[PDB]
């Protein structure tokens, strides 16, 4: 859906070594089969080929997206074809509701999703109230129209992102309120306590996606997420918008998207810590795993995490209640930090705000 | 019924001035007028020979070996010319010039400035004349061209080259029975045989509205369908114009919905409660639903436009074989609304030579396949595309429609020009005909590598109708195990020879040749009944096609009578004994046997034919034979190795009981009687019947809720005494001499 970004964009995925995974330009929705449209796009995707195909970063170049496929031109043949004379050295794919019921993120279509690669997955968070105050006018900054909880304004409906003024309530913006509701029960009435519900419930879930996946491999191959930037002022499923207000997801994700990373994953009458090594040297360290609420220590050793594979360490105990367990690893002379919620939701708001301030990690 | 602001029609007297055509052929309005040629009235829609018909240029083709005189036409240009009233536009309006049929080369002029140029005479083309147009008094011109010679612009391939198909039909986009064919004359024809209309479309009107059944339940009454509506809008009128549904029945209102158009095209889904499903015969009720779309002012109220048609609630399905013959042609089923449906209908052939003729034809036509109680038919791809009048019969009265595309037997081009030009044809007859819920599947006809019938026809089904199957291969005694050993489930089931009524006979033949035996010799025909055989060119030559009608009745019947009364009887009674077999073949051998098209309900011209009804009407002995073995529940008697099989059979969806009696006609002795219960959709077997002795005919009597119905079988090996079958049908007394 986006354009065909310049030259220096694949030039600062060169320096730093990001790779890029490009979509021709086309959105959910087939295309044409006549000669005229083909026509237009073997010139779009030679130009945009020989244009982009040395720079080291980009690996692979894709087409994108009742009765009864493989049949479409475009995808299958117009592209095809470009690829095959101008670049074979990157591969094709032909085509690429990830997102399913965007409820629970413990669902067991997530849980057990057979994908070995996710390109798909996102959840909602209200963006900060420093971007709130300058995005509404003064009268609208407040989202409860009428102060009716879970009934949005105007302004706010139309920053989840109403393509037409059509005045209608809901949509879009009740999966902020839905997660909240699912995850701490009720919906809090102040703003600021919304902000952190909604914050808090992106946080988790996007983290234990990414637990979920670094914690399966070597079946596991990949996990693309959702947007990380807004290109808008809007409120919006991303980890931090338009004007730079990184949200709580992002720091979240931060801490388990590091080279080595201990995390926690769930599993059957208790607990798993594992540690996962993207790449190619091996590490030693200690991990100290104590419970938030109490102090108590669950688990404490030393751990080899071999080079470009995941290594579990040892189970931890189920523990009884809900509450927090903070992870705590030295790797090499340095101090890395994690975290994992165990029990089952719904959660008293004010007492993950609690667990939060215990583990030292996040602020808010 | 699309509502345009104006429409004025432009049919009626017309002035034609026809002339050899050239070595470079005349395409300028002052080429026209300067030609040395023949000027007489018109009369659009219509055809040429039927304008020379008239003020005595030509004798009646239908007659005798008079169609061979049409042959020097073939080389002749024709000038069609009227002069029209413009009628006044509003600024932002368009003034578009219709045209329904143009056969076929042509360049179409307006006020001396050519609007168009055309070479399809099957599909309907449009003009924009807004910036040519004046006011008052305008000029129409039309200067067609040879068809025959556009042929001499091509290079045909190998295979183009030796096809019942005339190489002439390859490189043009025409009806390739037109050429001539064995069931209809060369009459290549030309003119405006379709209707002329002047439209006013205003600024805001609907393009395109596409109604689409997504699901359907026909338990607890639902549906759900969609609108496919591509409109023209102005941009300053985004937001203000409004679409208003309307689904609607016998007056009474089902659904309305009202939504801005804040774009050209839109999808809107709509979930219906309380609509039945449409059903074809025997399977349930043709249930249609009238169906509008409008666009109006939000403000005003005005309405811009507004298109209306009649939809049913149906989803089709076309199930394959991997077990029989896997990809073999023939091995699949029709599934209409989750029911497997068995196909019992007729081919379509062209309702006339002079195709100008075909809409006064497709009434009674229709009536035919009616009473026949066909729930299906296939138009042939040698007529030309029917028009929605013949598909708004079959939505009424529940008749299946297998259309394909007008293709000849043989093989095409596989280069770019001509897949351009059909595709351009395609997109055209889909657009327009795939809002009917007769319309169940398209075809291609025709190795694997054909562009046309997989790439081209095959590309557009994907993205205008893929709620439609596309299938892009289709195709001496009547108990030769050709016939009873056919390894298609689905059978396009080979017509039988059979001499016209008597009265026909006599209005197409002279009075001297009425007689088929010339000089006396029974065996031999005279030039005129070798014409009627259809003898596209002509070459004399004796026997041909002519043969099989001799040979039917010499199998049969021993030897053929030298009476023209008794001859008809002969060629008559073996026909309808063949297709009432092949008929009862298939529904007797159910389940595995999905459906039979036989060929042919109807002739387009005055011929002999395999036909079970001539041109005028005048129904053959088959046409009543079959009417009994096409009832919804039917009881039939089929061959078995040691012995017969008396089977019920049943096409619909609901269960039945009843009693037979079945006898022997001759001696009137009881060979079975009893009670049954044919249970629906499905062939359920009797008894058996023991062998009789001998020669005769069992006459089957059974009563179903009150109501009895009649068939029989003949029995015994030919050939039979002529006398004794005749005694033997009287005795039964359910068909007339």
């Amino acid at each position: 859906g986006n354009v065909y970004e310049d030259t220096h964009f694949f030039e600062l995925c060169d320096k730093y070594g990001i790779m890029v995974w490009q979509d021709f330009a086309m959105g959910c929705g087939n295309y044409s089969q006549r000669d005229n449209f083909a026509a237009a796009l073997e010139k779009e995707a030679i130009s945009v080929v020989v244009k982009l195909r040395n720079h080291p970063s980009l690996i692979l170049w894709s087409g994108n997206n009742f009765k009864a496929p493989n049949n479409d031109r475009v995808s299958r043949q117009v592209l095809s074809r470009v690829i095959y004379e101008f670049d074979p050295t990157r591969p094709y794919l032909p085509s690429s509701h990830l997102w399913g019921p965007r409820g629970y993120y413990k669902d067991p279509f997530y849980t057990e999703n057979p994908s070995q690669f996710v390109s798909q997955i996102g959840y909602h968070g209200c963006p900060n109230r420093e971007t709130l105050e300058r995005m509404f006018s003064p009268d609208s900054v407040n989202p409860w129209q009428n102060g009716v909880v879970g009934m949005w304004n105007d302004e706010w409906q139309t920053k989840a992102n109403r393509i037409y003024d059509d005045k209608f309530q809901g949509g879009r913006n009740d999966l902020m309120t839905n997660q909240v509701r699912i995850i701490f029960g009720e919906v809090p009435a102040d703003l600021d306590d919304f902000i952190f519900a909604s914050q808090s419930v992106q946080a988790e879930a996007m983290k234990f996606f990414v637990e979920l996946w670094r914690g399966r491999r070597p079946y596991r191959t990949g996990i693309i997420w959702w947007n990380i930037r807004d290109g808008w002022p809007l409120l919006s499923d991303a980890i931090s918008d338009y004007w730079g207000g990184k949200k709580q997801a992002f720091y979240y994700m931060q801490n388990v998207h590091h080279d080595v990373c201990c995390l926690i994953n769930p599993a059957a009458n208790g607990y798993m810590l594992k540690v996962d090594n993207n790449t190619l040297k091996d590490f030693e360290g200690v991990v100290e795993v104590k419970d938030v609420a109490s102090g108590k220590q669950v688990f404490k050793g030393k751990f080899v995490s071999k080079a470009n594979q995941m290594s579990e360490i040892a189970t931890l105990p189920m523990q009884k209640g809900q509450g927090m367990l903070v992870i705590s690893y030295r790797i090499e002379g340095n101090e890395y930090f994690n975290h994992y919620l165990y029990g089952e939701p719904p959660y008293k708001l004010d007492q993950y705000r609690k667990w939060v301030k215990k583990c030292g990690i996040y602020e808010l | 019924s699309h509502m345009f602001v104006s429409e004025q029609s432009l049919n009626g007297r017309w002035t034609l001035k026809f002339f050899p055509q050239p070595a470079v052929p005349v395409m300028t309005i002052e080429g026209a007028e300067a030609a040395n040629g023949i000027v007489v009235d018109a009369v659009v829609p219509g055809n040429v020979e039927i304008d020379m018909e008239a003020a005595g240029l030509v004798e009646d083709p239908m007659v005798g070996n008079n169609i061979y005189k049409l042959r020097p036409y073939e080389g002749y240009q024709w000038y069609y010319s009227r002069t029209f009233a413009a009628p006044v536009v509003t600024e932002g309006q368009r003034l578009v010039l219709h045209f329904g049929g143009i056969d076929t080369f042509a360049e179409v002029y307006v006020n001396g400035i050519k609007v168009g140029s055309a070479d399809n005479m099957l599909i309907e083309h449009d003009y924009d004349i807004t910036s040519v147009v004046k006011e008052g008094e305008n000029r129409l011109d039309v200067i067609i061209r040879s068809s025959v010679m556009e042929a001499q612009n091509h290079f045909l391939g190998t295979l183009s080259i030796g096809n019942f198909s005339n190489e002439e039909s390859a490189p043009v986009r025409r009806a390739p029975s037109t050429y001539g064919w064995d069931i209809m004359p060369r009459l290549v024809s030309a003119g405006l045989w379709r209707d002329v209309t002047l439209r006013v479309e205003n600024p805001v009107t609907i393009v395109d509205a596409n109604w689409v059944t997504l699901s359907v339940n026909p338990k607890a009454r639902e549906a759900s369908e969609s609108l496919y509506l591509q409109t023209r809008l102005p941009f300053e009128m985004h937001d203000k114009v409004k679409a208003v549904i309307t689904i609607s029945r016998d007056g009474r209102q089902i659904l309305r919905k009202e939504a801005l158009m804040r774009k050209f095209a839109n999808l809107f889904t709509l979930n219906l409660s309380g609509v039945d499903a449409w059903w074809p015969r025997g399977y349930g009720e043709p249930a249609l639903y009238t169906a509008e779309v409008s666009l109006v002012d939000v403000t005003s109220g005005k309405i811009y436009d507004t298109k209306t048609s009649k939809i049913g609630f149906r989803t089709v399905k076309l199930e394959l074989d991997e077990v029989n013959l896997p990809g073999q042609p023939g091995q699949f089923q029709f599934i209409i609304n989750g029911e497997p449906v068995f196909a019992k209908g007729t081919n379509w052939v062209p309702l006339d030579a002079l195709h100008s003729r075909d809409a006064s034809h497709v009434e009674e036509a229709v009536q035919l396949m009616v009473e026949m109680n066909c729930n299906i038919v296939r138009c042939w791809g040698g007529n030309v595309y029917e028009d929605t009048h013949f598909f708004e019969l079959c939505d009424k009265y529940g008749i299946m429609v297998w259309q394909d595309f007008a293709m000849g037997c043989g093989n095409y081009s596989q280069r770019d020009n001509f897949a351009a030009a059909l595709e351009k044809e395609a997109i055209s007859v889909v657009v327009k005909l795939r809002n009917h819920p007769s319309l169940i599947l398209w075809s291609g006809n025709n190795p694997n590598n054909d562009r046309v019938s997989r790439q081209v026809l095959s590309r557009v089904i994907y993205e205008f109708d893929p709620t439609r199957p596309y299938l892009p291969s289709s195709p001496g005694y009547y108990k030769d195990p050709f016939y009873t050993e056919n390894p298609s489930q689905f059978v396009s089931q080979i017509g039988y020879h059979g001499c016209p009524n008597r009265e026909t006979l006599e209005r197409m033949f002279s009075p001297d040749s009425v007689n088929p035996w010339q000089n006396g010799v029974v065996g031999m025909w005279n030039d005129e009944w070798q014409t009627k055989a259809n003898r596209i060119y002509d070459d004399k030559f004796q026997g041909g096609r002519n043969d099989l009608m001799t040979n039917q009745v010499r199998i049969i019947f021993g030897e053929v009578p030298a009476d023209l009364d008794d001859f008809i009887f002969a060629s008559q009674s073996v026909q309808a004994e063949a297709m009432k077999f092949f008929v009862e073949l298939w529904r007797g051998r159910r389940p595995y046997r999905t459906g039979i098209i036989w060929w042919n309900i109807r002739d387009g011209w005055p011929l002999l034919s395999d036909a079970i009804s001539d041109y005028w009407g005048g129904k053959k002995q088959a046409f009543y034979y079959m009417q009994n073995v096409h009832h919804d529940v039917c009881c039939l008697i089929n061959p078995a190795a040691n012995g017969y099989m008396l089977k019920v059979d049943n096409n619909t969806l609901k269960d039945f009981e009843g009693v037979v009696e079945v006898k022997d006609v001759a001696s009137g002795k009881q060979v079975f009687k009893g009670k049954f219960v044919s249970k629906a959709n499905q062939m359920s077997e009797i008894a058996t019947l023991p062998m009789q002795k001998g020669q005769g005919m069992l006459v089957i009597s059974y009563r179903i809720e009150g109501n009895e119905y009649f068939n029989h079988y003949l029995y015994g090996e030919p050939p039979y005494k002529l006398d004794q079958y005749r005694k033997w049908v009287k005795k039964c007394g359910i068909y007339e001499l």
